[PDB]
């Protein structure tokens, strides 16, 4: 499992907050407790690998293994941590999902996001087409017969290097887990 | 019967001054006798090394140093004498066997009667066994959680090699937690509590040279003239758990080897090369501070008159061998007495001094029972290489002047930054910033040091000038400014943080 | 090279004028010489000259040149560049920022330049002298440790211009001093005392005017002629500042004065143990001064653990014969024990005071009221003095064998310059009372009264004292004095000393007896915490009542409630005295007053008193004993338990003084049967050894441990935490010194620039009161802090202000200070 870092430089921002007591004395505005809580927003990139090779062994029934990896992928996209969500509801779904089945070695696309992205515009489309570009040069420099598929919540661009654009996350997961053996 | 004597059994990793290939295990007598042939000896645990080097120095001082001053201008004459033993070059084998002849029966770890620095009476009189886990360091004890240092579930106790047993044993007998150990029933009296280790949470400074021999005799602190005493394994009669521990002005009472605050025991296996169970508990219950303060440590005075050792700091080990460089300086009250009586010229060494190197064994810990980290620190021989390679007197002196300068000022701003963060956080609320500030400060400021030693263009200041050129001061401004940057937004924190931030600007000698 | 005169040596308060460095070096050396002839004693000069294998002529010459070099380190660039001075003449040696002090600069440069003058390169003499004068500001620096074969340049001395000038200055003061020879050897102590000498001369000529004074005939050049002249004019008149600054016998006396003149061959120490008020002073200065002549140093010094004894015997004992740390610098000086003991305390500028004690055969008092901490501190101190070949004398009451043994043992160790081994037999394992003890340095034989004189020594005769333990009921942990009051104090109304444990039953028993006193003997209070003046009037009206003039005047009475102040040299003789349980030693001191001067026998008191009877209050059983929490919070539980158990087996028998009880104060420390509580016994023993250990880690090393090196002489505002401090209680509201808001509490006094006159010292000191160290000291406030203008006086810094608030009409209010409220009433004194 890899750490999830932003695709563009984001600085923390101080959220000045205060607690207000409901029992007022004859000197009002004596709020409960002044304080400052730091928050930050941004478009995170995430990555993870599942080695069924040295996996299925420890288990057996390729069908049970198949169920475990399929529910794993669905949980990887579905879940979102539970940190301060009750105060900042940040439940979301990935704007781009790329599952690839490689028969030689796992590979991450983190260096694609090495040069930070400057903004004032959105970051999802730029990140999508830039991940595509990196997949293209890396694919044409380390040629390999692997399987690639991806879903996206934006029909503007066409991502060639990412494989065959499936229609939805669960369809992508089903066709990829099936294509995995 | 199972038996294991440190005399001939190999438990010390030793390597010669030769090729430096395939080092191997040696016993105590064997590494001592042929020390002249061996470069150095070591054991993986720096605590165990900090006590091992103390018993080695005490032995070499039992025979070589003679550990007894004469009486005609004693100190001086003593320095002369040891300078003569150094001039000879090595150890006398009949002296080694002459010293074990008096104690050939003492060094067995598993001796059925009066073992080596253990309490035989503690075999019985203890209801439960402390377990090997508590004896081994970095191993999960009964209350600890089984996550780190390899799982050890209080059960299936992986038996330890007798070597590892004397390492962890010698270390625990030194550094030791304080509180709630195995209970003992002394004279019908039971008292479940224990005191802390004598060296707990302190960095030790041991000088080391080319050959192990000169290192041993250089690690000999001037035996305070007084009632000649003996180490722990020489005492003819076993100590009394109650009562005040014997007092000792001699070196055996200043190297902390006369009486220990703990009492461990090893339960031998039938094979004789493995430990299966152990006992760790209080050996002395009445407090006693050791007179004639430890020459290895660095001591600093607080208010009210108490003198205490400067505690260790993992933050200083963020860069390798940081304290090792104390051979430069020196430094303002920050210097062990052993160095102050063996490294300078007021002694009589002639050419081994021109190759002397410092080493430091540090194990930061809380003073009660919680441990954080260990680390060793051997000075970089490259700093000697630079001074020798040029063969120019004025440049040989300008280089060392540049290292001395950069080191002194480096630590100066380190402590100035510590008080800066302590006052900044302690005044902001009317701390947690010291850890981050210091860690990032040394981690970041050491590549600058190596940048200044090779007179390469460093941040802030370009090569060519006299000293450090006031550069890591700017590094301290960087670390301090970023560790507290996101929190100095509102004017309160801003003005306090700034008011304490206007100190780093000194010394700050301009161009 | 022609020497320049632009370099400075003094800049503070010169109104824009600069003082040449060379003139300061020279006049400093002159001060060293003139003090080496007029100030120092011939015997101490014999000691130092002997230890350095040289003679007075060349030794004095050497140290004079050394004093002339004390500030040579000032020829750096960061030192003169402090103010606008043109440095473009000689380039090089740019600013590095090492923050070195001029003292450090000299201490690091001297070991490598003077070898051209003859000192052995890398030797020991040049090292000890180098660091010796290099630490002329109170803190000694380590010996130069270098890793480069060009040490001069690695320390930052690379410009040949600068080095050529400092070599020029070196040679200039070298021929100016007469070019002395190199001493073949030196040892630590010698370097320490002579270091005190050099810093003394420096601070000496250092003072302001001076400076302005001779600031008229400045040298026009640096030739040998002009410098010889200036140096020769300081030699003309340096003593100006010197004088301007102020720098029927009893058996015992007859036996010491009789046989001791044969044993007085040289340096040693005399421990004298005589009864209270018997006149041990006469034998103390008699033998002390005869022995002072034997060693050849006129001035002396007495350390007393009080304040009024100094102001009383200062004059009482004088007609028959100014800043901090310079008090000991006077030839005749006597003060407390703290400033003298502090000489061996690990503090800055210790060599100065140590030098002050080097010239005087010191005498000390009350070594019985000295806890193991203070005992080991002064112990090592006298060990050092030991290696400094200075004889000493001690006055004390009865002392256990451990005390005498350890002290004479320490001094003997200083004589031999090493401490005993495994088999060395103790020198004092038996001591009599009254009994003297004399030990010599070069011989080491210890002699006592019993050796030559088998016949006992006579003293003041008296009737054997009797002690009777009475059963006192316990209420709420405290004691019910009522019972004893109505049991033994009944025949007094038809016709007294009450000693308490602490303030609880001091103001407690005094109030508990004030009601009684309202019925109406007389009930007057005199105790630990009263205004010095108030208890000076009470003590006057008591020393004249129950003392010398009590019997001698004739108006003897027809009740005294006090604290352990009776412990210190009071004149008292009562028939009825009632005190609490306490150490056998304390019973000895306090009880050394029962029928004190029956010798005179001129007081006719009723038949009621016919036997000397002391009553010891104590709690009873409810199998080992137990005592109140407040009594044993200041005393040892096991000790008090031994006192109880020992007094029980007496079967109410008399105890003779001074013969039977001394073997009981020794016995209590000898047999363990007096205490069955092993936990408490080894508890107080544990903490006494732990306190002594807590002491030996904050004191200077041993005589030889610091012989080759003097760095271990300063590892760094500390003081001592046991056990009394002088306090000042001012009234605030406005600041006024009297309860009637008349005399304002001054911010500063009557003197030049607010300088405090000696009479200001006697007044402000005449306004103090002694408070003991307590948990309130841990929590000190701002009002307790004295202003900066007051700290530069020695007798006034250790005086914290305890404010109190008086109202508009004059009512005094107990003001809180450190968790407790203090109230100065004219009857019970300070209340907290
Ligand atoms: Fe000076
Ligand atoms: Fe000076």
């Amino acid at each position: 499992f890899a750490h999830a870092f932003t695709v563009h430089g984001t600085t923390v921002e101080v959220d000045f907050f205060t607690a207000v007591d409901d029992i007022p004395k004859e000197n009002d505005h004596g709020s409960g407790h002044m304080n400052a809580g730091q928050f930050s927003a941004g478009t995170f990139y995430r990555y993870a690998n599942v080695n069924l090779d040295r996996l299925v062994e420890n288990t057996g029934d390729a069908q049970t293994a198949r169920t475990a990896v399929a529910e794993f992928l669905r949980a990887f996209l579905s879940t979102v941590p539970s940190g301060k969500q009750n105060a900042t509801a940040a439940m979301t779904l990935p704007d781009l999902v790329h599952i690839a089945v490689r028969f030689d070695r796992p590979i991450s696309f983190a260096p694609a996001f090495e040069t930070a992205l400057y903004g004032s515009d959105g970051y999802t489309l730029r990140a999508c087409q830039e991940l595509n570009n990196y997949a293209e040069r890396l694919r044409e420099v380390w040629p390999d017969d692997a399987i690639r598929g991806y879903a996206t919540v934006e029909n503007k661009t066409d991502l060639a290097a990412l494989g065959e654009r499936y229609d939805s996350y669960p369809a992508l997961i089903d066709a990829m887990v099936a294509a995995a053996f | 019967p199972p038996s294991f004597d440190v005399t001939i059994a190999p438990w010390l990793i030793a390597r010669s001054r030769d090729v430096l290939a395939a080092p191997e295990m040696l016993g105590l007598r064997d590494v001592l006798i042929r020390s002249h042939e061996l470069s150095d000896v070591e054991i993986p645990l720096p605590p165990g090394a900090a006590v091992l080097w103390r018993i080695l120095a005490l032995i070499t001082a039992r025979i070589t140093g003679l550990d007894q001053p004469p009486n005609k201008n004693p100190k001086r004459k003593w320095q002369a004498r040891r300078s003569q033993i150094l001039s000879k070059g090595r150890l006398d084998p009949e002296a080694v066997d002459a010293y074990f002849a008096d104690y050939s029966e003492r060094f067995d770890l598993f001796h059925p009667e009066r073992p080596w620095l253990q309490d035989p009476r503690l075999r019985e009189e203890c209801p439960k066994t402390s377990g090997v886990n508590k004896l081994a360091w970095g191993r999960t004890a009964g209350e600890n959680q089984v996550w780190l240092g390899g799982h050890h579930h209080d059960l299936d106790p992986h038996p330890l090699d007798s070597a590892e047993a004397v390492w962890h044993l010698l270390a625990t007998l030194g550094y030791g937690p304080s509180g709630m150990c195995t209970a003992r029933v002394v004279r019908g009296r039971s008292e479940r509590n224990v005191t802390a280790g004598p060296l707990r949470g302190t960095v030790s400074y041991h000088p080391l040279g080319r050959t192990l021999f000169e290192s041993l005799i250089l690690n000999i602190p001037y035996p305070g003239t007084g009632a000649a005493d003996l180490a722990f394994w020489e005492q003819p009669e076993l100590n009394d758990p109650l009562g005040l521990p014997e007092e000792s002005a001699g070196l055996a009472g200043i190297l902390r080897l006369d009486h220990f605050r703990h009492a461990v025991l090893l339960h031998p296996s039938p094979d004789g090369s493995h430990v299966v169970d152990a006992w760790v508990t209080w050996a002395w219950r009445e407090r006693n501070i050791s007179p004639e303060l430890d020459p290895y440590l660095i001591y600093q005075t607080s208010k009210e008159g108490r003198v205490y050792p400067r505690p260790a700091e993992a933050e200083r080990a963020i860069w390798r061998d940081l304290d090792a460089l104390l051979h430069y300086g020196e430094d303002g009250n920050y210097r062990p007495t052993i160095l102050d009586n063996c490294t300078p010229l007021a002694q009589v060494p002639q050419e081994v001094l021109d190759s002397l190197r410092l080493r430091a064994f540090g194990f930061d810990q809380d003073g009660q029972a919680r441990d954080k980290q260990w680390f060793t620190a051997t000075t970089p021989a490259v700093l000697r290489w630079l001074a020798d390679r040029e063969t120019d007197d004025n440049e040989n002196a300008r280089i060392v002047r540049r290292i001395t300068l950069a080191r002194k000022a480096a630590e100066a701003l380190g402590r100035r930054l510590e008080k800066a963060c302590k006052e900044a956080w302690k005044e902001s609320n009317s701390g947690p910033w010291v850890q981050h500030g210091m860690s990032r400060y040394w981690a970041k400021a050491e590549p600058v040091f190596w940048n200044i030693v090779y007179d390469r263009p460093a941040q802030g200041y370009t090569p060519g000038m006299a000293g450090p050129g006031n550069a890591f001061n700017l590094v301290a401004l960087a670390a301090y400014d970023e560790v507290t940057g996101p929190y100095c937004e509102r004017p309160r924190v801003a003005k306090v943080v700034e008011r304490h931030r206007s100190t780093l600007f000194s010394n700050w000698t301009p161009k | 090279p022609p020497l320049d005169l632009r370099f400075w040596a003094k800049e503070r308060g010169l109104r824009g004028k600069t003082y040449p460095l060379v003139c300061h070096s020279l006049d400093a050396a002159a001060a060293a010489l003139v003090l080496w002839n007029e100030y120092l004693s011939p015997g101490l000069r014999d000691t130092i000259a002997s230890s350095m294998e040289t003679d007075e002529e060349h030794a004095g010459h050497c140290i004079a040149f050394w004093a002339g070099l004390h500030d040579i380190g000032k020829l750096t660039r960061e030192f003169q560049q402090q103010i606008a001075i043109d440095l473009s003449a000689y380039p090089g040696e740019e600013l590095s920022g090492e923050q070195r002090s001029h003292a450090a600069a000299t201490g690091k440069w001297l070991p490598f330049a003077l070898p051209s003058l003859g000192y052995p390169n890398g030797g020991l003499v040049t090292g000890l002298v180098a660091q010796m004068l290099g630490g002329h500001h109170g803190t000694f620096h380590p010996h130069p440790s270098f890793q480069s074969r060009n040490p001069l340049a690695e320390f930052g001395f690379s410009s040949p211009h600068w080095e050529k000038q400092r070599h020029a200055l070196l040679h200039a003061v070298f021929d100016a001093t007469g070019r002395p020879t190199p001493p073949d050897m030196l040892d630590g102590p010698t370097a320490s005392v002579v270091c005190g000498l050099v810093i003394l001369a420096d601070w000496l000529v250092s003072q302001e005017d001076f400076l302005l004074e001779r600031l008229t005939s400045l040298p026009a050049d640096g030739s040998a002629s002009a410098l010889r002249a200036h140096f020769e004019t300081s030699l003309r008149r340096i003593p100006s500042l010197l004088d301007a600054a102020g720098l029927k016998p009893n058996g015992l006396q007859a036996s010491l004065a009789k046989h001791l003149p044969c044993l007085c061959t040289g340096p040693g120490l005399v421990l004298i143990t005589a009864p209270m008020g018997e006149g041990k002073t006469e034998a103390a200065y008699h033998v002390a001064d005869l022995l002072g002549k034997a060693t050849g140093r006129p001035g002396r010094f007495l350390a007393l653990p009080t304040m009024a004894t100094a102001d009383q015997m200062h004059t009482r004992l004088k007609e028959y014969a100014m800043g901090r740390k310079r008090g000991l610098l006077a030839p005749w000086a006597v003060g407390t024990i703290d400033q003298a003991l502090m000489a061996v305390l690990r503090a800055k500028h210790n060599a100065l005071r140590l030098f002050g004690l080097a010239g005087k055969v010191v005498v000390v008092d009350e070594a019985h009221a000295v806890d193991p901490y203070m005992q080991v501190l002064l112990e090592q101190l006298l060990r050092w003095l030991g290696t400094l070949d200075v004889p000493v004398v001690l006055l004390s009451a009865t002392l256990h064998h451990s005390i005498a043994n350890s002290l004479v043992k320490a001094y003997l160790e200083g004589a031999r310059g090493r401490r005993w081994n495994r088999s060395e037999p103790q020198p004092v394992s038996e001591v009599s009372y009254p009994g003297w003890l004399h030990v010599d340095a070069r011989i080491g034989k210890v002699t006592r009264s019993s050796d030559v004189d088998p016949l006992p020594i006579a003293t003041t005769p008296r009737k054997p004292l009797e002690v009777r333990l009475v059963d006192v009921p316990v209420k709420e942990g405290a004691l019910n004095r009522s019972t004893v009051l109505a049991k033994e104090l009944t025949p007094l109304v038809k016709q007294a000393a009450i000693i308490c444990t602490t303030v609880a039953e001091a103001q407690g028993v005094y109030d508990l007896l004030s009601q009684w006193f309202a019925t109406l003997p007389d009930l007057y209070l005199l105790h630990s915490r009263f205004p010095n003046r108030q208890r000076t009037e009470i003590t006057a009206t008591i020393v004249d009542l129950f003392g010398k003039e009590g019997a001698q005047s004739g108006r003897r009475p027809t009740v005294l409630v006090a604290t352990q102040v009776v412990e210190q040299s009071l004149d008292l003789d009562v028939d009825l005295m009632i005190s609490d349980l306490a150490p056998v030693s304390l019973l000895l001191q306090r009880a050394g007053r029962c029928w004190r001067h029956e010798h005179l026998g001129i007081i006719n008191r009723p038949q009621w008193a016919k036997q000397p009877e002391l009553v010891v209050l104590t709690p009873e059983q409810n199998r080992a004993p137990w005592f109140p929490r407040s009594w044993t919070s200041v005393y040892p539980l096991a000790l008090l338990q031994r006192t109880y158990t020992l007094l029980r087996r007496r079967n109410g028998a008399p105890v003779q003084i001074p013969e039977d009880v001394q073997q009981l104060v020794d016995d209590v420390y000898d047999d363990d049967s007096l205490a069955e509580d092993l936990e408490a016994d080894m508890e107080r023993m544990g903490e006494e050894l732990a306190q002594r250990g807590l002491a030996r880690n904050a004191v200077i090393p041993d005589p030889d441990d610091a012989e080759d090196n003097l760095n271990g002489l300063t590892e760094f505002a500390t003081r001592f935490g046991a056990g009394s401090v002088r306090v000042l209680c001012y009234y605030v509201g406005n600041r006024w010194l009297d309860p009637e808001c008349t005399v304002e509490f001054p911010e500063q006094g009557t003197g030049r620039e607010g300088r405090f006159t000696m009479a200001d010292c006697r007044d402000l000191v005449a306004r103090t009161i002694p408070v003991r160290m307590g948990p309130w000291a841990s929590q000190l406030t701002e009002d307790n802090h004295p202003p900066e203008a007051w700290r530069e006086s020695f007798y006034l810094r250790d005086l914290v202000l305890i404010p109190q608030r008086v109202t508009d009409e004059g009512a005094v209010l107990p003001t809180e200070t450190g968790g407790r409220e203090w109230l100065l009433d004219p009857c019970k004194g300070l209340i907290f």
